[PDB]
């Protein structure tokens, strides 16, 4: 028993002292308190009118009010008891406070958040548990912890720095380690020369000291000094602040690369008071909430049946058992004489532990089985993240899968499910595996979908999964035979996709302490664990508990992104993978941000280490949050399988950004909504279209169209008023909108507009994935001092089938250039592109620079598309700039005569090789291609774990390993560098052999 | 040995058939020593099930244990059989409902029997004989509702024999004292001397002695520690025997011979049931005022047609009383069905009932009492409600369980534009209403989770096409106050007429079963 003094609400404040059963539940304690208050209370009428469900239990832990939220938790495990014992408090005080209705302002803020998210997080219509409300309550602690510890000025100004070394192609441009900076204030400009290692503070101090005599001109109030001002990129919002050398800001680098002057304006710092956060609504929820305890406390052995309150899961030695009652759909999908049957499978990740199925029956509108399916697996061997995978197969008179649904077998509170269930199944519209097939959510449409009724057994007491006790492990040993060590090393050195034979698994698990010394063997050593046996799991936790080498190992993103895949569903492998990502810079979390957001789809539980890591890194930088918001909102609007989890995460984020960051999000979701209704109306219904659009656009300025908003794909650029004399509708099947705004910042150095393409009726997520991979590949090439002059433009998906795309100025499609002379027949002259480029560039030096740029760009885009396997493109999807750069567009689809990549005789003519002749430029092109290919091969594991994800969370249609082996074949895994060089040169000759043979066939296919 | 293998054969032949249990309970009773051997074998078999997982063989074993452990003449102090049984049944807490709920109630009985020997047999006997004390008084009475005609004469002879007052309070109190003393002091007591000395004593002193013995046993059952409870009970009984004046009867260093004490026949009353309503019971309750929680064991000897009207009478005595408590005022009723539909249904669920009850002093008397005594778990029947709105505005809620016609055939047993609306439903709790009227002659509601009635439709529209379908709920409305009869489970007496609107929808005194 435990003495506790509850402070009741009725007044002086009445108190009740009670003794609580240690192993009882919170609901039991509530009932006992209510029963005592019914008698002790002077006025029991107040307690008779209401009940125990109209009050909250709050306790103060170090100046903050925590709440006992779980109405079943074991009283013994309440963290309040531990806190009191540490402080030597007895009896503890627990305040009982009555529930109140939310104020009006709370409801208004909630509605605003729901509007921003695009989904009602407060809905409880499609749920069979309280996992999502419990996650909302739990995520309060990380948000407060991160908000409290943020530097106001650095948050408000978000400098964009990096620590990587300066690539060699940039040290040539820095002469004598000095950089020229142009400093504007008002109508005055001055060029200063500074050292490349000077922090912005030193730069200012030097400036002021120089111009101290002439401060009057610059218009710097005499009473003000270098501490009142900051530097700001002219035109954009990219403050240069903090303690960092001038050479480490991504702006300065970018400007150097492009050979452009660095223009900076003196400005006043933003006031951090604009980033105040609304006071938290809910009290914090006790930390030890999802904690169950150890086996010794939970076991039923060595106890009396009258003293049993919980049963350990590891005490059940029976075989699992599920009852299939029946299936039922309102209307048959297909009309024929068909047989159907149900298949149940236990599943861990992608592994099918067991499998049972029922006898076929004719496919009527309601099929009834009432059959107990028994699985070979015992109830004690069930692992945390298992998933009963119910599937409906149809046979004629093989079998074709029709519907699927998943049900967890251990909830977020470490308890075994029980009772009847009625689950609404998804439909396999459209391969062997996809991410969509792991979701544990049910179909929202409850009126026109198939439903499976199951029944899991009921038990007298809750059955809980104990917690592995961290006990010292016995294992010593000695050296390994030099044959077995060589065999093990050979096993470890294989590519990530090489399957493992049973002998390999046995060898890895036998010498599981030698493998622990090599980090690279972790992704294979954890694939050989028999997750269907409790003993081997408790032996795996005793091994993971000694994690010295992994902690001391250097960070490799290609290895740590391999433990987050769908193969590992254990929370302790993922936990360490995240512990290893928590040391990544802020410049490198932006490269892999989209992959890490897509990797949340593989998490069996809503609350996870990876979700908390994204939440924390979002609340710390003001540029990793602009993109987390738009990725989560792009996923919510389209993926009905995972919209509720992303909605919860996005709500958790949006309650800590600030008021400015919410104003911006609002002023952008408005622009977007207005331009999507415009698009819709335009399509629904020549000069017609022209005038119609002009009208609508000019009348949107009589609505509430924001006059200044941040471009969604470039958070640093502010766009203002439309230029309605430059907009139009592009000539295409889907009629994109060609909008052109103008910069809202009056400090800009030019009158150039901001071009934006608004698309509708198409999904752009695949474009985003491909562009992210291109940026990753350009970082890899930068690592080795290679400048292939790629041009990944800005693309972003904003909602359902809609999107926004950047416009590249002075660019045109190669198809238009060909049609400018040939016409629209299907012929292709070979010298058109060269003549066009020469016309654009009259000066010889400009022409040579453009041709070199062309060369490099083509080499890099051929290599990239060959590696990705999407190099077979129509000539209409490749554009070229007036400076010679070349790039691809419209990747949203590509994801009997075939080519590896587009190298039509026009490119080769630009280079100089008219036929099979060779020229200096085509030799330079070959050398660049070979170097780039070898550099890419250096990161084979990374690119092989990024492609697999691109495919499992990308294209909606299911995929098989045959789809993934292409990347293995393209990178020439396991071959010497000479062999790879020969292979790529052979591919080049293959493209140099077909000429216009595939282009013509694309033209014919499109015309026909 | 031969005896052990005989017992094992009987056990393996009762767990496969109606008199295969009675034969066990008639082979064991011979020697007081046969009750331990049987228990060991049962425990062995139980452990096997625990290892295997045979969900279907648990409930019969839990009934044999309870049955034997309650007649065991005596447990030697050395024997640890009860402890082994408790350890064996402790591991069923991890099984699914209701097995865990049969095991908790067996473990409680095994602690009550571990601490206070003979308590579970003195409670039963006490109650059934209505010879309780002034502290914990209870009672049980058995009424044999049997139809003189429909039922065979053999069951009449059995009922007559069971109705003969068997014991007297004097003999019952002597038997209770003898079994309370033997259970505790084993062979170390002299039951012949105890009986001879108890015979001459008066009724009042015997009642006082039993009241002290029962109070001591009850208090001993409350003791926390098991080990000291037996010694405390032994000392208390020794003092009681010293006070009563036969100290030279207990603790005899010389050992005697164990004797088996059977359960005395319970009190029974036989009443002529020519009707079907359960009003008879309230008429009986007048002599209960003079014949006085408690309990009443109503043994409704049962036929087929009877079953229908028996459920109908059950109906009233269910709701009627729930709303007009008259019998429930004192007694908790429990009805027992003797097969002489309800049968079929109660068998498909609980085999032990089928195998035993359905397969059926004389052997029939023993088996009857045995069933009535040990079967203690109910099965709720599946009934359907009907609302019959009449022309003058009369609405009557009937409750049928077999069938229900309405039409030309309803008059025949004693064609219209009958509006018909029906609502089927799926296992997922989604309904699919339908409002299709068909002009027809006869409509028969046929008893096809829950159960979905079937709608019969006889569309013989002739000048000068009978269809049946499933239905979860039905509504048959008449054509502008047009008369039509209403059958009731193939009734031949109560068939009303001129009805207009009839809606049929799916719908203590339990129907006790063993499991």
């Amino acid at each position: 028993l435990i003495p506790i003094e509850f402070v009741l609400p009725t007044s002086t404040p009445e108190t009740a002292l009670l003794h609580v059963a240690g192993h009882g539940n919170v609901e039991q304690m509530k009932a006992q308190v209510w029963l005592r208050a019914l008698e002790t209370s002077v006025s029991a009428d107040f307690y008779h009118r209401l009940g125990p469900d109209h009050f909250l239990l709050l306790y103060q832990k170090k100046g903050q009010w925590y709440e006992i939220y779980d109405k079943y938790q074991v009283v013994q495990t309440l963290d309040c008891l531990r806190y009191w014992k540490v402080l030597h408090r007895s009896p503890g005080q627990i305040h009982v406070v009555q529930r109140h209705a939310p104020s009006e302002e709370t409801l208004a803020f909630q509605r605003q958040l729901n509007a921003l998210i695009g989904y009602d997080v407060t809905d409880v219509s499609n749920v069979h548990d309280d996992e999502l409300e419990f996650t909302r309550r739990r995520l309060v602690t990380p948000r407060m912890a991160e908000v409290a510890g943020r530097d106001p000025k650095l948050y408000a100004m978000h400098p964009w720095v990096t620590s990587k070394p300066l690539p060699e192609y940039l040290l040539k441009k820095i002469t004598n380690n000095c950089v020229f900076i142009v400093i504007h204030r008002s109508t005055t400009s001055q060029t200063i020369k500074v050292s490349a290692d000077d922090t912005p503070g030193t730069i200012l101090q030097s400036f002021f000291t120089k111009m101290a005599k002439k401060k009057s001109l610059m218009d710097i109030p005499e009473s003000q000094n270098e501490r009142d001002f900051v530097l700001r990129v002219c035109g954009r919002d990219e403050y240069l602040v903090g303690e960092t050398p001038i050479k480490n800001f991504q702006w300065v680098r970018q400007c150097l690369k492009n050979g452009e002057e660095i223009h900076l304006v003196l400005d006043t710092p933003p006031d951090p008071a604009l980033d105040e956060v609304r006071k938290e609504e809910w009290p914090l929820v006790d930390d030890c909430t999802g904690v169950t305890g150890y086996h010794e406390q939970l076991t039923i052995h060595g106890k009396d049946h009258e003293s049993v309150f919980t049963v350990s899961l590891w005490d059940c030695d029976r075989k699992f058992r599920v009852k299939i009652r029946g299936i039922d759909i309102p209307v048959l999908p297909r009309t024929a004489d068909l047989t159907v049957f149900v298949e149940a499978n236990i599943q861990y990740g992608q592994q099918v532990l067991c499998q049972r199925r029922t006898s076929p029956k004719p496919f009527t509108e309601e099929v009834l089985w009432n059959v107990w399916l028994e699985f070979s697996i015992k109830i004690k061997d069930l692992p945390k993240g298992a998933l009963l995978n119910l599937q409906i197969y149809c046979g004629k008179a093989k079998a074709q899968l029709l519907y699927y649904v998943n049900l967890l077998l251990i909830d977020h509170r470490f308890l075994l499910r029980h009772g009847e269930y009625v689950l609404h199944m998804w439909q396999l519209s459209g391969g062997s595996f996809n991410a969509d097939k792991l979701t544990s959510a049910t179909n929202p449409d409850k009126e026109n979908s198939m439903s499976i009724s199951i029944l899991l057994d009921n038990y007298c007491h809750p059955i809980a999964l104990p917690k592995h006790r961290p006990t010292p492990d016995p294992e010593v040993r000695a050296e390994m035979p030099n044959q077995l060590r060589k065999q093990l090393e050979a096993i470890i050195a294989t590519d990530p996709l090489n399957p493992l034979t049973a002998e390999d698994k046995e060898l890895l698990w036998h010498f599981r302490y030698e493998s622990l010394k090599d980090p690279k063997a972790y992704p294979k050593l954890f694939s050989s664990v028999k997750w269907g046996q409790q003993e081997i799991v408790a032996k795996t936790y005793q091994l993971l508990a000694k994690r010295e080498v992994w902690d001391q190992s250097a960070l490799d993103v290609g290895l740590t992104m391999q433990l987050l895949d769908c193969n590992f569903s254990d929370e302790n492998v993922r936990a360490i993978a995240v512990q290893k990502l928590e040391s990544l810079e802020d410049d490198d979390v932006l490269h892999y941000l989209l992959q890490l957001v897509q990797a949340v789809k593989f998490e069996p539980y809503h609350d996870s280490a990876l979700a908390r890591f994204l939440l924390k890194r979002g609340l710390r930088n003001k540029r990793i949050g602009h993109f987390l918001f738009w990725f989560l909102r792009s996923e919510i609007a389209q993926s009905r399988h995972y919209q509720q989890r992303f909605a919860v995460i996005l709500e958790a984020y949006l309650r800590g950004c600030g008021t400015a960051m919410l104003h911006d999000f609002t002023q952008q979701v408005q622009v977007i909504d207005m331009l999507q209704k415009v698009t819709i109306d335009i399509k629904s219904l020549s000069s017609q279209v022209i005038s119609q659009l002009k009208q609508k656009l000019e009348n949107l300025q009589n609505l509430n169209l924001p006059q200044s908003f941040r471009v969604p794909y470039d958070p640093g650029l502010k766009a203002g008023a439309l230029v309605i004399e430059k907009c139009k509708v592009m000539a295409s099947k889907k009629k994109p909108l060609w909008l052109e705004f103008k910069c809202a910042d009056p400090t800009a150095l030019s009158n150039e507009t901001i071009g934006i393409i608004f698309k509708h009726g198409d999904d752009l997520r695949q474009d985003m994935l491909i562009l992210q991979i291109l940026r990753i590949m350009e970082s890899i090439w930068e690592t080795e001092s290679l400048d292939l002059c790629l041009l990944p433009y800005g693309c972003i998906s904003t909602g359902d089938k809609i999107g926004m795309i950047e416009i590249v100025k002075d660019a045109t499609t190669i198809a238009k250039i060909q049609q400018s002379t040939v016409g629209n027949t299907g012929a292709f002259k070979d010298e058109v592109l060269s003549h066009w480029l020469k016309e654009k560039c009259p000066i010889e030096e400009k022409f040579q620079a453009a041709v070199e740029r062309f060369v490099y760009s083509c080499a890099g885009y051929c290599v990239a598309t060959f590696v990705l396997g999407i190099g077979d493109r129509h000539n209409d999807n490749i554009m070229i700039s007036e400076t010679g750069n070349l790039f691809h567009i419209d990747f949203g689809h590509i994801l009997k005569e075939r080519v590896p990549f587009v190298l039509t005789p026009d490119f080769l003519f630009v280079m100089g090789t008219s036929g099979k002749k060779t020229s200096l430029h085509f030799q330079k092109f070959q050398d660049v291609c070979v170097k780039a290919y070898l550099a890419l091969r250096h990161h084979t594991n990374l690119l092989i774990i990024l492609f697999s994800m691109m495919l499992m969370t990308g294209m909606p249609q299911l995929t098989s390993k045959e789809d993934i082996e292409y990347i293995r074949d393209a990178l020439t895994v396991g071959k010497s560098e000479e062999d790879a060089k020969k292979y790529f040169l052979d591919q080049i000759e293959v493209c140099r052999d077909k000429g216009w043979t595939v282009q013509f066939n694309w033209f014919l296919h499109l015309v026909l | 040995t031969c005896t052990e293998d005989r017992i094992q054969h009987a056990l393996e032949r009762c767990l496969h058939l109606c008199l295969n249990c009675w034969s066990l309970q008639e082979l064991v009773s011979r020697d007081p020593g046969h009750f331990l051997i049987l228990l060991e074998q049962i425990l062995q078999k139980t452990r096997e099930v625990q290892e295997k997982g045979t969900y279907d063989l648990l409930a019969p074993l839990a009934l044999l244990f309870y049955s034997t452990v309650l007649c065991t003449p005596h447990f030697p102090p050395d024997s640890d059989l009860l402890l082994k049984a408790a350890r064996t049944y402790h591991r069923f807490l991890t099984w699914p409902v209701p097995y865990c709920s049969i095991c908790q109630e067996l473990l409680t009985f095994i602690d009550a029997e571990l601490k206070a020997p003979g308590i579970s047999y003195q409670r039963l006997v006490r109650a059934e004989q209505g010879l309780s004390t002034r502290s914990h008084r209870s009672s049980t009475v058995t009424v044999l509702l049997l139809n003189p005609v429909e039922v065979q004469a053999e069951f009449l002879d059995v009922a007559d024999k069971l109705s003969t007052p068997g014991p007297s309070p004097h003999s019952a109190y002597i038997t209770l004292l003898l079994h309370a003393f033997q259970a505790t002091f084993g062979a170390h007591c002299d039951l012949s001397g105890l009986h001879r000395r108890l015979q001459s004593k008066t009724l009042a002193e015997l009642e006082a002695i039993f009241t002290e013995t029962a109070e001591a046993q009850e208090l001993a059952s409350g003791i926390g520690d098991a080990a000291e409870a037996r010694q405390w009970l032994r000392t208390k009984l020794q003092a009681v025997g010293e006070k009563a004046g036969f100290p030279g009867v207990l603790d005899t260093a010389k050992p005697g011979k164990l004797r088996t004490i059977p359960i005395p026949v319970a009190r029974c009353y036989t009443y002529s049931w020519n009707q079907d309503s359960f009003d008879i019971l309230q008429e009986i309750l007048l002599k209960e005022q003079e014949l006085l929680a408690s309990t009443l064991r109503v043994v409704v000897f049962g036929s087929d047609r009877i079953s229908g009207k028996v459920a109908r009478a059950y109906s009233n005595l269910r709701r009627l009383e729930n709303n007009r408590p008259l019998l429930t005022r004192f007694f908790k009723l429990q009805f027992f069905y003797v097969p002489v539909d309800i049968s079929h249904y109660l068998g498909m669920l609980d085999p032990w009932y089928e195998r035993n009850v359905l397969g059926l002093l004389p052997i029939l008397a023993d088996m009857l009492l045995y069933y009535c005594r040990f079967a203690a778990r109910p099965v709720l029947l599946q009934v359907y409600q009907t609302e019959l709105t009449f022309i003058t505005g009369e609405k009557t809620t009937e409750i049928f369980i077999h069938s229900l016609e309405l039409g030309h055939s309803a008059a025949t047993r004693a064609p219209l534009t009958l509006q018909i609306i029906y609502s089927k439903g799926a296992i997922s709790g989604r309904s699919r209403w339908s409002n299709m009227e068909k002009l027809c002659t006869s409509v028969n509601l046929s008893k096809a989770s829950t159960e979905a009635l079937t709608l019969n439709l006889t569309e013989v529209v002739k000048r000068q096409s009978t269809s049946q379908i499933k239905v979860d709920k039905v509504q048959i409305i008449g054509s502008n106050s047009c008369p039509f009869a209403v059958c009731l489970d193939q009734d031949e007496r109560k068939i009303l007429q001129s009805v207009i609107r009839c809606e049929v929808s799916p719908c203590c005194l339990p129907i006790m079963t063993f499991s």
